[PDB]
């Protein structure tokens, strides 16, 4: 009907999409061993007549130690046993290895269950990727399948969520390869991919969220509270409704331009909410600060291009068009002039749900602002240059050239990116005539 | 379920590695009997990685012990765990090379090499999915250095995808307990650059040291300073066998640090390590690591940091824990020490994290880091070895076998390459 | 009632060392129903787990889960020998007495379950492995109770 | 119902009989006095194959002794099962073997075969329906070939058209415990080929071998060494009288392993060797079991299987298994030892399996091999031989009993032609 | 009580191999019966049994008569544990009528899958029947004990 299907791959993605589900399944009565005790949970479940719901998932990768704790743990019974794919021997952060090696063993079985999955439901309308640029598997493994998904499905929307490197807090060295070396495949087959750093989910674990000492449990969850935003009304009513085809018509103006950030705006612990209502006319004002934006990336250096305003819960429609233009009277937040209306909103009529156990706090409203912005130019240039000084003098080419694969497409990282640099200062320019 | 195959070889090989299968043992739960007898169930899901299985329920290591005398393994069956191993693994000799490296590589090599590859073949084609091969040998004697040269130049042929680990007891800076080990040393590594993965560098006086001033220990037995070498090799393996938030294969350690093809030698360590007085009065967390892990009274080699650039840093952690500590620590010592690292490496340091400590140990970690500060010790032991050959002294046997004088200045001439190559 | 708590937590303690290694448990059941050429049932008793370990037989763990169960089968005794007890202490106490005598029937106990797959669950291993959590929570019930 | 018929002659094969009765009684369970005292049924519906039945519930064999002398014949009756033996059997002469060929065969040959042969046909008769053959000769041995080529030679005017299997102790050519042994040899070789059909090679030098190492025992003696070949044999005659999965007779194997006419030469084996120190650390399965047979120091032979192709591969296995298994165990052994089967078979091994274990073991196998190395064997006994006889050495005796220098000329000859064809497809 | 239900599990082992060997102990009391010139009846009693045994099928035959004896030996030992209920003591005098000597086997039917319908009917059903409906009174006996 309204369906997508998630794959997760890489580690990055696997343990980020391991803390998604019990949101999910914790988001409707289903109780989590796979039972039910409401045609909503159907978009990402394909039920079965016994009345077990079945999770629309898929996790591969070519290290086993990471999926077998997802087969030993409590989940092993809500989902179908044999789409939690294992390999035996790792790529282990290499480019090359991952992709035409060690991976391709295994590529024609997971198309299979792709298919296998498409075709029991009729409608469907997008994928949800999890991965990111950090590794090898989750990295380029994928970017074989991001061109599967396109050619062979023809026009269908897909959808990714990918974390970025910071500038400062990177584990591996060679990660300034792997990243640039799967973007060669992105901006060719697909619509969107969503950004995110490491190191700017833990300042909000510290300011606004009080609970410290963040471990990737905590860092994970605020992920999972993001992409319930985007999909929230194609499972439940709303005011005014937002579906998923629609999003690649109205955030993306130009054909390479589609990589827009997140804000869950209300985040806040649960004595912080004690001394603070939290109004929607405030609500509105927590996107906008560069604290909050989830990027390590200055907002004010850029011009925006588009927005959105993904509300939930008790948002009256007569707040929102209010507070959304007292945001246009004022000159730090500032819009490019080939965009006069700007700004686009979304209410629903469901509260969102707050892990139990948890550390954010019961409230009635939220919003997800997911735009586009010219701050990620710098965000570019800069491993474009840590590129360069590893190439400089070719450091680690003997894990990739001995692997039967020319330096060449080396030089065409660089044919990509200052082709792909040059645009967000060509058209991000005055107005010419 | 990615098995990796355990040797020792040579007297100082073998004794170092003799040591192992009783820690390692105790890291997983396995009696002196055989049978298992652990608390927890995550002690056997990976098992299999150094263990094939036997009828009974009962266990046993895959170490191939090799040698050329019969003295020393005959100890070896009279220790501790002498009973845990197959009887068809002790393959031995009869007529002793005698620190000889023309004997352990030519003369009393040629002989015994097929019925060791044999056994060799035996375990490895009839287990799953290998994935390593870790060889303790040295540089001291004449057998360790002379037959593992031998045995890894087939062993690089028939198996030329898997992971070579080679090891390595350095002789010491100030004196060894040989006369004649410069030419033991020398001859080892014409062929050991070009033809392992990668090497691990020990130094025995480093040994020593690190009892006396952090331990305070008032007897050191050898018994005891092969027990601190086994708690690092038994790390770089501790994410195979545990799982963790981020986990470390061999290789996934070895493609990221080893920046170029040639120079793949290694200088292991090791953070909790505490006397038995200050046990009642240190602190057990993150910056008690990362100040006693950095420092040169903790490194295993003769080697000045402080006149050299570390080029990588890896740093495995281990015991269920919070990594912002991780992360942000190891942002500070990049950013103090900037001088201390290389330029043209953006970020040099890999984090990695267990979740199942050492036995009854709160928390550990484990430090294995490569450094251009170790130069010089190919450039004293090759220049020692200089002051020997100038004379032609000692070329009593080597000269006897045939070898010609071309033999003897190339391995001199490929270790001035080496060390213009660290320079570089 | 200390003595009991301590025989508990000790049960508790050595249950949670058996928990992580649940997947070699699975996997030693599994090799010697192939033995015992018994793929076809569920395995629905603790005396049928000790058939498998004494002629089928991984060894370590099945020895394990057998201890387990007899301790918590002392423990039993050991409640009744307390207090003669109330209709709620002495319901827990049978219920107990039930789930650990040697031919009680678990194939339909569920609790651990997570960790198994859907087939595994449902007709192979999902009683054995739920056994000993619902009785340390009915013994917990109990002291609680008593 | 598919009765057999066992003989011996020579030393070594009138002894190493008499370790096959002991072997095929623990498996049937018959006492000492000819009780049968076995524990399941399943073995009572074919006790006829080989045990004559006999009246009272006693059970009798029917194997015939006779050679020449009678002390190696008075050992079997001083033997442990030696008492169950028929008497009428026995057929002793007074003469002297010398461990000549020319008194075996020839000089006193003409006088009690007529007087064994009948009792045979005294035996052939009357079982309901014939199998086939067990002659158990030391090649070249005085009353080793002097009785083993004759006899059956004469046979063959009477059944052309049966079974035939004989256990020859192959002279192994490193070295020999007889003089004459290579002229005692190369005559056997002679009259077999165009007459034999499966004959089973014996290395004692494979076994001092496969008993010291693979076994790892102090003091290996002919009461244990002939007991390796005694339990082996027992494996091919098993699926005749035992049920199976996918059973087997031995003229199923005779199709599979004689593809020329002269082409049928074997190297046995048995699959659980191991020794009393490492049996509790090692597991018996499938996979492991397979290992110990395709093992080239596991086969009995005195020579490299490197150089030696194989034409056909048979093994025979007892237990309860699965057959997938060994169904890919089979197709993996081709796949990569490749260079070491013929291209010239389609389905390189015939497999075949049984039900019940040996007494003592959990399951068990039988391997039986045939290749193309055993002409080194048999070129090196004609070298031994042909550097005896370039120098006219011998030649007054056997001319004196009858044998010329004429009839050693084409022993060599045809063995000039006989051992070409292991060498001819190796290309 | 565990002495008898020790001596009950090998009277089981005995009763198993003896199972193993029904097809020799039918083709033993058919030679029997061809012997004593008496194929007309059926085998009705244990003391008809050792009528043909007495004037490898005797070792069958010795075997069937042996697990018989410690049957009727169990029996004893029951009586021995407790004066009994209802329950039991019917249960224990239906074991020695089963047991007793001269008792008529000629209708016992439990074994008899193995026989043709003919020798099933009218010649062994009964004897064959005997060992394995005596074994489940024996442990529906100690199940009420």
């Amino acid at each position: 009907m309204r369906e997508c299907i998630s794959i997760h791959v890489g580690q990055a993605g696997v343990q980020i999409g391991n803390a998604c589900w019990e949101l999910y399944c914790l988001e409707h009565g289903i109780q989590p061993d796979g039972q039910m005790p409401d045609d909503s949970f159907n978009t990402f479940f394909s039920e079965t007549g016994a009345g077990k719901h079945v999770p629309r998932a898929v996790f591969v990768d070519l290290e086993p130690t990471v999926i077998d704790e997802v087969r030993t743990g409590t989940y092993r019974q809500l989902f179908h046993p044999e789409q939690l794919i294992t390999g035996k021997e790792d790529a282990a952060n290499n480019y090359a290895r991952g992709h035409y090696t060690i991976g391709k063993e295994i590529i024609d079985l997971v198309l299979d269950r792709i298919r296998k999955l498409a075709d029991q439901c009729t409608g469907l309308q997008g994928f949800l990727v999890f991965h990111s640029f950090g590794g090898g598997t989750g990295s380029g493994f994928t970017s074989l399948l991001m061109e599967r998904l396109s050619v062979d499905y023809g026009k269908k929307s897909k959808l990714e969520f990918s974390i970025y490197p910071a500038p400062q807090v990177s584990t591996a060295v060679v990660e300034p390869y792997n990243s640039i070396l799967t973007t060669h495949t992105t901006l060719e087959h697909s619509d969107c991919a969503f950004m995110v750093d490491n190191e700017a989910i833990y300042d909000i674990c510290r300011r606004n969220l009080d609970i410290e000492r963040p471990t990737y449990t905590n860092l994970n969850r605020l992920i999972g509270q993001i992409v319930s935003s985007i999909t929230a009304s194609l499972r439940f009513d709303g005011a005014l409704n937002v579906d998923l085809t629609e999003f690649q018509t109205n955030l993306v103006p130009y054909p390479r331009i589609h990589f827009p950030l997140a804000t869950y705006a209300p985040v806040i612990s649960a004595e912080k909410a004690y001394h603070e209502q939290l109004s929607v006319a405030e609500i509105t004002n927590a996107c906008f600060e560069p604290a909050n934006q989830m990027v390590k990336c200055d907002p004010r250096h850029g011009k925006y291009m588009a927005c959105c305003l993904l509300y939930r819960g008790d948002v009256v429609p007569k707040d929102v068009n209010a507070a959304i233009a007292t945001i246009k009277t004022k000159r730090t937040i500032q819009f490019v002039d080939w965009c006069p209306t700007g700004f686009k909103v979304g209410i629903n009529y469901q509260p969102p749900t707050v892990v139990p156990g948890g550390d954010l706090a019961k409230v009635q409203r939220a919003v997800c602002m997911l735009s586009n912005t010219t701050a990620i130019a710098e965000a570019w240039a800069r491993l474009d240059h840590k590129f360069d000084l590893m190439y400089a003098k070719r450091a680690f080419v003997h894990w990739y050239v001995g692997e039967g694969m020319e330096e060449g497409e080396f030089s065409e990282a660089r044919e990509d990116m200052a082709a792909l640099e040059k645009d967000y200062e060509e058209v991000g320019v005055d107005s010419v005539e | 379920m990615r098995e990796i195959v355990h040797l020792q070889a040579g007297q100082c090989g073998n004794q170092i590695g003799a040591k192992f299968w009783e820690v390692i043992s105790d890291e997983h739960g396995i009696d002196p009997t055989g049978t298992y007898h652990g608390d927890s169930d995550l002690q056997l899901e990976r098992i299999n990685v150094y263990y094939n299985e036997a009828t009974g329920g009962k266990y046993v290591p895959r170490a191939v012990l090799v040698d050329l005398e019969p003295g020393t393994m005959d100890s070896v069956r009279s220790g501790p765990f002498g009973q845990i191993f197959r009887p068809d693994n002790f393959v031995f000799g009869q007529s002793g090379a005698g620190n000889n490296w023309a004997k352990g590589h030519y003369t009393e090599g040629a002989e015994l090499v097929d019925s060791v590859l044999d056994v060799v073949r035996k375990e490895a084609e009839s287990c799953d999915c290998l994935q390593g091969f870790q060889l303790t040998h040295s540089l001291g004697g004449g057998t360790g250095s002379g037959m593992g040269t031998l045995l890894i130049s087939k062993i690089r042929e028939e198996y030329p995808d898997r992971i070579m680990n080679t090891f390595s007891v350095v002789p010491s800076p100030k004196v060894s307990d040989t006369v004649v080990e410069p030419y033991n040393a020398t001859l080892s590594v014409h062929q050991l650059v070009e033809n392992t993965d990668e090497t691990y560098c020990i130094d025995n006086e480093a040994l020593y040291d690190i009892c006396f001033r952090t331990l305070k220990l008032t007897t050191p037995t050898y018994g005891d300073l092969n027990h601190l070498v086994s708690a690092t090799m038994s790390g770089v393996t501790t994410c195979l066998r545990f799982p963790g938030q981020l986990n470390a294969d061999l290789r996934k350690l070895a493609v990221n640090m080893v920046p170029f093809p040639r120079l793949h030698f290694f200088m292991p360590g090791f953070a909790p390590l505490t006397s038995r007085g200050s046990q009642q009065y240190r602190a057990l967390t993150v910056p008690e690591l990362t100040q006693q892990m950095f420092d040169a009274k903790n490194m295993m080699a003769a080697c000045d940091p402080r006149h050299g650039r570390y080029l990588t840093v890896a740093a495995v952690f281990r015991g269920r824990m919070s990594m912002k500590e991780v992360d942000e620590q190891m942002l500070n010592v990049q950013n103090k020490n900037s001088s201390y690292f290389v330029e043209w490496i953006p970020n040099n340091v890999k984090t990695a994290v267990c979740d199942i400590p050492p036995r009854g140990l709160k928390m550990s970690a484990t430090f294995i880091g490569n450094s251009t500060a170790i130069q010089e010790l190919f450039k004293r032991i090759s220049e020692q070895f200089t002051a020997m050959f100038r004379r032609k002294a000692f070329l009593h046997w080597y000269t006897g076998e045939g070898m010609d004088e071309m033999e003897f200045t190339e391995a001199e001439s490929n270790m001035n390459d080496l060390v213009s190559e660290y320079q570089q | 009632m200390n003595e009991v708590k301590e025989s508990l937590r000790s049960i508790e303690q050595k249950y949670k060392l058996f928990q992580q290694q649940q997947f070699t448990f699975i996997a030693a059941l599994e090799h010697c129903r192939e033995n015992a050429h018994d793929k076809i049932r569920p395995i629905s008793s603790i005396e049928q787990v000790q058939s498998y370990m004494e002629h089928y037989c991984h060894r370590r763990i099945l020895i394990m889960f057998m201890d387990i169960c007899s301790e918590l089968s002392k423990l039993c005794q050991h409640f009744e020998a307390l207090h003669s007890g109330t209709p709620v202490t002495n319901s827990l106490l049978e219920k107990c007495k039930t789930l650990v005598s040697q031919s009680n029937d678990l194939s339909s106990l569920r609790a651990v379950v997570n960790h198994l797959s859907c087939d595994e669950a449902r007709n192979h291993y999902g009683g054995v492995v739920s056994l000993i959590p619902i009785v340390l929570d009915f013994m917990k019930e109990w002291i609680a109770h008593s």
